[PDB]
RNA sequence: UCGGAGUACAAAAAACCCUCCGAGUGAUUUUAAUCUAGACAAACCAGUCAAAAUAAUCACUUAUUGAUCCAAAAU
């Protein structure tokens, strides 16, 4: 027929991003005497230092995929008073922007019972939502 | 068990085995689980489920139940609508 | 004190629950339970 | 002579608590790993915790044991305080079980060429 | 009969008219569902966990329980 006709039975998809994006990948369902729950593809992590606000996105491998920190000269020069709720909104939607560019629309966030009531975090989550990024990771298919 | 009867000289059957058990033609015997109608409000949903189920008996038992049953219950049976008829044959058994 | 076995009746159909109750009667028995037939969440009423 | 020994009911069977699978054992999804009355070993990656504190394997794999840092759930108060009063240099450690997945997650088969 | 320690020091098991403590239920609220992989345990009978698929807690917590048959009941 054609010299290109041949295909072969089992297809290799070599990129690590694939199965996750298909939702058919693995999470680690487990731990559960410990905290936080380690079941996720992507975990939003927010570290509040007495000085700087830092926001990361992590893979269960520990790798830091996309981050927005204040000590970054970009956000540093554009605004005032790092510890402000305003600066948290800012880091929030900067990480939103950078997340869409990285094409990850889904991550999980596990704040602390006391943390979840503070303004900085509510505004982090609002910045995230308006950014278009969905928290509460989609379920696994045939778990 | 009566090994030779009075009037016919045949071998009698124990009817109390015929009321609680079921013989498939493979030779597996099939029985209810003890205490399934008994004191339900005490037990967990889990235990209730475990109790409603039918189960299979080990070799020692099937063997014993066979000695208490005549040829007539070891017979091949085709019933109209027979639920268990799909279960009477053994498949893919490599011993 | 004693423990009373009570039989709850669903609003709809033949669904019947069986459960235990307290002599002193801390909390009178009225439930929100699961009916199999309509596959629903129901109000179950304490009966005998 | 009155021989009354005042003690009663020493007798119970043992519960066979202990470790069912050993490090480097192959496991199928659903096998109980170990069963304990108090937490001796905690569930790690791909190990589920039963309401009676059983540890069962979630994936198909190889069972591994590990010493890891222990960060109690902020909802569980006792452990929170135990973590609180420690001197400022020390962290807590525990033993965990893990399953290391063997089978790949799936395969892409060519069904039809149209 | 049933469960915690010891005896039985670190996988399991393990005796006595051995040494010591317990249970033949309370207190709530949130009414804690179906169906099925794989398992622990186990002479047998009974006991235990539990993914996927559909739509109980506190009281050391572990023990709070009785098989057939036969009876009464309603579904
Ligand atoms: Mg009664
Ligand atoms: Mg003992
Ligand atoms: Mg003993
Ligand atoms: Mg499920």
């Amino acid at each position: 027929p054609v010299e290109n006709e041949a295909v072969a039975p089992e297809f290799t998809n070599r990129n690590p991003r694939n199965l996750e994006l298909l939702a058919v990948a693995r999470k680690e369902r487990g731990w559960g005497t410990v905290w936080p729950s380690r079941e996720f593809w992507h975990r939003l992590r927010v570290i509040r230092t007495q000085h700087h606000i830092e926001a990361l996105v992590e893979h269960r491998n520990g790798q830091v995929v996309v981050s927005a920190s204040t000590r970054e000269w970009a956000i540093k020069k554009h605004l005032y008073s790092t510890r402000n709720v305003v600066a948290c909104e800012s880091v929030g939607r900067v990480l939103a922007e950078r997340c869409l560019e990285a094409g990850i629309n889904f991550m999980v966030y596990h704040p602390t019972p006391w943390e979840a009531a503070s303004d900085s975090i509510k505004r982090l989550q609002h910045a995230m939502t308006e950014g278009g990024v969905v928290l509460r990771e989609p379920r696994r298919i045939y778990e | 068990v009566t090994y030779f009867s009075s009037r016919k000289g045949k071998r009698k059957t124990v009817k109390a085995v015929i009321y609680r058990f079921l013989r498939l033609h493979s030779g597996l015997w099939l029985r209810r689980k003890a205490g399934y109608k008994k004191k339900l409000w005490k037990k967990t949903a889990a235990r209730k489920r475990r109790l409603r189920e039918f189960v299979f008996c080990n070799k020692t038992q099937s063997k014993l139940l066979d000695k208490m049953t005549t040829s007539f219950w070891k017979r091949r049976n085709w019933y109209a609508d027979d639920p268990y008829q799909k279960y009477q044959d053994r498949t893919n058994l490599k011993v | 004190s004693k423990t009373i076995l009570v039989k709850m009746m669903s609003q709809a159909g033949t669904g019947f629950s069986f459960n235990t109750k307290r002599s002193r009667l801390r909390e009178k028995l009225t439930l929100l339970h699961y009916d199999p037939v309509v596959k629903k969440k129901v109000l179950f009423v304490e009966q005998k | 002579t009155g021989g009354s020994s005042k003690n009663l009911g020493g007798k119970s069977p043992g519960k066979r608590f202990g470790i069912k699978k050993m490090e480097g054992h192959y496991v199928h999804a659903g096998n109980i790993l170990a069963t304990q009355r108090h937490f001796r070993w905690h569930p790690g990656a791909h190990v589920g915790l039963g309401k009676n504190k059983c540890l069962y394997a979630l994936e198909e794999g190889v069972v591994r044991y590990t010493k890891e840092v222990y960060v109690p759930n902020p909802s569980n108060s006792e452990a929170v305080d135990l973590v609180t009063r420690l001197p400022q240099g020390a962290v807590l450690y525990k033993t965990f079980v893990h399953v290391v997945p063997a089978k790949p997650e799936g395969t892409f088969k060519l069904v039809a060429m149209l």
